[PDB]
């Protein structure tokens, strides 16, 4: 018997036209003969008796000649007496035919619960199942549910599932918010370990409140708001999914293609009952899975040579905001994700001021001290534009995440003596000096800022691991130790020689465009420790001489908002420019001093990132009163002054840089920039060396440049460039001694 | 030959 | 003797020496200090302030015990627990900060289920199931029945015509209720319906009429609603029902705890919102109703009528042009993005995000009332679209166009006045004075219309000036007083009697913005845009080219060589007449290929450099995204334009170069950092040409978003309108033309954009 | 002048 699709409700408008009303689609045909056929396509007739009831006023050549037009268009389908008029009419509007669908549903099913579910629960995902006609087995799929997605048993069956090629489901329809999927399909989509090694990361406290429990001698049970209601709609809600998975498996074991309805495979769904949201949060199978990839890719990577290539550019990135944004932002997610957020915190209406917020960053903590500690240091993005600073964000927040040790990054354990010329002693990197290493303990006591950490002497007789890097300058593999090269990378508690930092590292669309970056980032900090902790007088920057509106824009609306904002020029030996913003509140009850740097061989963009980064750090915190005040640079805030600060402001002794000071060395080609730095860094006696952190299931390339010599900003009082670099350039007669430098630590 | 009854025949998704 | 506990939602974890954490699911917690980890594992429930204080008195006195519990009851993690409530159903409501006592005697406020349109009694029943498993009780309701706290109408559409009635008795009875529909492939829920504070149904109804234009046409055609719910497994409905139990309870309990104590609760309800839960598919949205202040039902619906008549508040509105950013004009305005609850259906970027030179987005188009599939198809096409320099520009430019084209639609409460031609006398304005139609078309006007190729050529009916009619107030800026104009001319698909249809309200002068004269400022360069397209078209004068390497902006010459590079040639004409104000067309050819593609984009404004920006940027959201469908595929107005019509068949297209290459100079500056200043100049401008300029304001306050249409009288739309006036005139007093054109000598060829 | 474990309690969100 024949029909029109049963999800179509039919009205005919005389003459010529019939409308094919659906909810989610409504079609038109024209031609009176449809309006005198189709009432008759609603289920009950058959090609035999359909003639007998309109023949003397269609012939069968034209009814015929109508009901084949219909067929491979796609509006006439077959019925299934098994199906209810509405059960076939969801999946007709899916596109599957009726009879198709039973067949389909016909597949049994397993279900497992694992944690603290009961069978109760399970018995009623049964029952759910049943009434959509689906019967559990006591498969093509098996359902797993869960208390949560980090019970530990889950990591057998996903082990199972891998060698069994078993394609199953995963449900937490227990807890204030319901987790539905992934369906796994080994060697198609993530493991469980894929997922597992975001959720672990992104449950920081759960993570470390495990440790501090261990350490008193694989996850904890939050899942404890629950309604019979909110219960009922994630097992129905299953349910649903379930029988979309089966249904479409089905056909496509068939007709491969040619079903392209979403499903959850490779998704996880949350919904959240408190608040009312749902969320599609994407997995991505990991290439370097230790479960169900190959974990030495990153191992084989770092000891073969890095290959730079030429890339074009079109400020001087090789692709728009936008369009990085767009391809990276399926890494915002608190659960599959690596970034958990990503929001503007100033004002749109404001159109010179742009700076995001990219929260969450994981470590190591062991105490509720160092556990406020991480949460607070978020990623944050910096930017003239919307979009830039929104690509700001989302990079730094993926920078920060890659370099983050996971236990298979390209390492060898050796000795200092057993590498020799090719291994670089940590002291040449972080350059403190021998009376800071000898009054440590006493000097870390005494706190005003936490980076100026020192660590332990290291101790050249013990055998550590090393990780090769890439040198640029004599293209070949030296060696730092891993302890440097990455964050939170652990070390004995007496050997405890190296904090890993960000000083160097950079995200980029591409390789070289993140070396640029970091290379830049070197010079900036390295341009702030000659003139910081030697308190050079400096002279400012005529924004005004260089054709770009916003500096002189943005210092008016510093003047606007109770401030004053000036550019201190810090290029250095190395010639790239680089500056320093600073800018001072006029009343109010304290100066609130802030700092922002840039540096970069176009010294507009160099300017604009220092002016950008004062706007990042400082005027958000403008807003919190002085009491509210828990920014690590706190002290620095409320009780400094300028005037106890003169290299802060400009030497008017000194004429006004402009754009005409700053020599153009850049070019039309990223790599060719990178070969330019590193050549000038060649001529300082300096060399470049880079490790690539880029992740294969990231994407976005990372690295951490590092040019050993060169300064941190902050204090760290070692022999060097430091003291050296500021007489060779004039700017002092004679070197400073390590008693005469900044006493107070730069505090951004 | 074909009769206009069958020509006229148009079939359209409105969306 | 009431029991205490640390709020169930939360898993106390200790950490022995000083330590304990909260940890829950959607929020973590931490407490320092060596009595807390003493005293936590006692919060659990099982104990009173008596049993506490003894359990304990081995080493805390009772008045430190007291000291901590104030604490933690001060920052609100501890509470009383409520015996009736199971553990997990008070970590529930714990969890949305409500106290489990207070949540289990909001649970006992009874609801009433109603059913409407084609929902059965199984339907429900399983609701009621569903709410009884979580505490709520149901109630049958009747005519005149004792209130309750909630009516709960399930219903297969949101259209029923029961509906409005429900909503009537619902405001005069100040009864809450919350629709739902849980049948169809499609969940729809909420809103809650609070009469006085929210909108009504028909504030919803008027919404969703205009966003459901099929079925809103097949019902003219036919000549209420219709179905559409036929899709629904087992899973799906009970899906939408638990759903709805939920935030069922969840309203009581928010409904209750602000009975008394106003504004303490802060969690999200369905009051004012819809939410749509698509089965088919997987998607979530949430729609939000704005109360209309104008509604006829719970508002006041003579609002616009009352404004109408009112002078029109002018003030100064500084520059930072526009008035503000358009991140900020999207993001106060986002919200009327909903094919539901909406005034746009969609908003999206079609154009490829690495392309940094071209950003385009389209705007998903409202309704006309259309009685033929002809009509559908045509008032389903006319997407809005949005262009820009940037994506930011292109985004709110395509969102305020959405805005621009709903707010022009005659709702019918729009300002009018009964009354004849003469009653009104000079205050009057002849609508022929807008049209500016020759004698020959209106004469001719059938064969004309029959022969057309392009609809919006349509010669309207004479005025019957004997003919009552309604007159709408607009401002005359230049006069300071109010005139009047047709109904027909001021607002879309104002209906007119068959005998007496002499005029379609047309987009031309229509304007959005942030604010009024921001609005009038752009409607007013878009009248002085066509005017100078009309005589360059139509007279067919060749114009000359504009050097765009001497306006100081990188983006024109970008342009032009990334159009080499797609196989385009791109260049722009000076349209600029005689107000003075620059005006330009930009026009494109594709090298290559089997057709030309012709196409342009027209822009005027004060600052010259933004009016090509506008011109440039019109001819990429026209063209380049039609370049990669084939000439086959090619559906919308002007197919023929594009694959027939040639360069050699329109040499006023190009430039002639007679003449010399415009530059920067050759356009004085005459704009302010003032938009009202701006306007004041224009609106003298087209004063000293002998020309009056007027103002309709469309702003509905429901929308928020400024909508106005301006109009000049005697200014040229370039449509085929041939009347006698500026078309003719104003290229000889230019020095254009050494003669007039005669009608007949007008170009042929309709301008096909 | 308060007691040391009275002194020291606090609470805070993650
Ligand atoms: N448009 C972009 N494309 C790719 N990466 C970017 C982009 N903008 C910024 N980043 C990256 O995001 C991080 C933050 O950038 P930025 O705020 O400019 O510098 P920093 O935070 O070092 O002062 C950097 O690693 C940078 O390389
Ligand atoms: N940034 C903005 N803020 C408010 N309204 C805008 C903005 N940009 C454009 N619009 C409005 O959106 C509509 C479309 O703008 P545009 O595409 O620039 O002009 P047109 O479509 O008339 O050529 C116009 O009514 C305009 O006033
Ligand atoms: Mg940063
Ligand atoms: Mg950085
Ligand atoms: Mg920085
Ligand atoms: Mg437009
Ligand atoms: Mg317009
Ligand atoms: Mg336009
Ligand atoms: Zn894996
Ligand atoms: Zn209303």
């Amino acid at each position: 018997l024949l029909q029109i699709q049963p999800h179509f409700h039919v009205e005919v408008i005389e003459p010529k036209q019939v409308y094919l009303l659906g909810e989610q689609a409504n079609h038109a045909l024209t031609g009176q003969l449809y309006c005198q056929i189709l009432p008759l396509l609603n289920g009950q007739y058959t090609l035999e008796q359909i003639v007998e009831k309109l023949d003397g006023e269609v012939p069968p050549e034209y009814i015929d000649y109508v009901l084949e037009r219909l067929a491979e268009k796609g509006y006439l389908t077959e019925a299934a007496p098994e199906l209810s008029s509405e059960v076939a009419a969801f999946w007709s509007e899916l596109g599957i035919a009726p009879p198709v669908a039973a067949e389909a549903l016909r597949q049994p099913v397993t279900l497992t619960p694992v944690g603290n579910i009961s069978e109760v629960t399970v018995a009623a995902l049964t029952t759910a199942l049943r009434d959509i006609g689906i019967s559990v087995q006591t498969t093509a799929l098996n359902v797993v549910l869960t208390d949560d997605y980090l019970q530990p048993e889950l990591a057998k069956i996903n082990k199972q599932a891998l060698e069994s090629q078993q394609t199953w489901l995963l449900v937490k329809p227990v807890g204030s918010v319901l987790w539905l999927g992934p369906v796994f399909v080994p060697g198609k989509t993530g493991c469980w370990d894929c997922l597992a090694h975001r959720l672990r990361g992104n449950r920081e406290v759960e993570a470390s409140v495990l440790r501090q429990k261990q350490a008193q001698q694989g996850c904890l049970p939050t899942a404890r708001a629950t309604l019979p209601s909110t219960l009922q709609t994630g097992l129905q809600f299953a349910a649903t999914e379930i029988a979309k998975w089966i249904v479409k498996y089905h056909v496509n074991a068939t007709a491969p293609g040619t079903v392209f309805f979403p499903t959850l495979d490779g998704k996880i769904i949350t919904l959240n009952h408190s608040i009312l949201d749902l969320k599609s949060h994407i997995l991505i199978k990991r290439s370097q899975c230790p479960t169900c990839g190959d974990p030495k890719i990153l191992q084989h990577r770092g000891f073969e040579p890095l290959k730079l290539e030429s890339r074009p550019k079109q400020g001087h990135r090789g692709t728009t905001p936008e369009q990085t944004v767009q391809k990276y932002q399926h890494l915002i997610s608190p659960v599959t994700g690596v970034v958990t957020e990503l929001v503007r915190i100033t004002d749109p209406a404001n159109p010179l001021v742009h700076t995001y917020r990219a929260g969450h960053s994981f470590g190591s903590a062991t105490s509720l001290r160092g556990l406020r500690n991480t949460l607070k240091h978020k990623s944050s993005g910096k930017g003239k534009t919307d979009s830039q600073s929104k690509a700001s964000g989302l990079c730094e927040a993926v920078e920060r995440y890659s370099g983050i040790f996971q236990g298979d990054e390209p390492r060898k354990r050796a000795t200092l003596a057993e590498l020799g010329d090719l291994a670089i002693h940590p002291e040449q990197c972080l350059c403190f000096s021998d009376g800071q290493y000898a009054n440590r303990e006493t000097l870390n006591e005494q706190a005003t800022v936490a980076h100026d950490w020192i660590p332990q002497r290291f101790d050249a007789s013990q055998a550590i691991e090393w990780t090769p890097v890439w040198s640029l300058t004599e293209q070949t593999h030296k060696y730092l130790p891993t302890a440097l090269c990455y964050y939170h990378y652990p070390l004995p508690p007496e050997h405890r020689f190296a904090r890993g930092d960000s000083n160097g590292n950079a995200a980029g669309n591409t390789l070289e465009e993140a070396i640029l970056q970091g290379f830049m980032e070197l010079v900036e900090r390295d341009g702030v420790a000659l003139w910081w902790y030697n308190r050079l007088r400096r002279p400012a920057v005529d924004l005004g001489s260089f054709n770009e509106p916003y500096f002189v824009q943005l210092q008016q609306f510093y003047r606007e908002n109770d401030r004053d904002l000036w550019v201190l020029d810090l290029t250095a030996d190395l010639g790239i420019p680089a500056f320093a913003g600073v800018s001072n509140r006029k009343t109010g009850s304290s100066e609130r001093l802030i700092l922002g740097f840039g540096a970069h061989l176009d010294p507009t963009i160099a300017i604009l990132r220092a002016v950008t980064e004062v706007n990042q750090i400082g005027l958000e915190l403008d807003k919190v009163p002085d009491e509210n005040l828990k920014s690590d640079a706190t002290d620095w805030l409320i009780t400094e002054k300028l005037a106890d600060h003169p290299y802060l402001l400009p030497d008017t002794t000194q004429p006004l840089k402009t754009a005409q000071d700053y020599p153009k060395r850049w070019s039309d080609d990223i790599y060719t920039d990178v070969m330019t730095c590193v050549n000038i860094a060649q001529q300082a006696g300096l060399e470049t060396l880079v490790i690539d952190q880029t992740r294969p299931d990231i994407g976005l390339n990372v690295v951490k440049v590092t040019v050993p010599g060169m300064r941190h900003f902050w204090s760290r009082f070692g022999e060097g460039r430091l003291y050296d670099v500021p007489v060779k350039l004039g700017w002092l007669d004679e070197p400073l001694t390590e008693a005469q430098m900044n006493p107070t630590p730069m505090p951004f | 030959q074909l009769s206009s009854q069958l020509a006229e025949l148009s079939e359209e998704a409105l969306g």
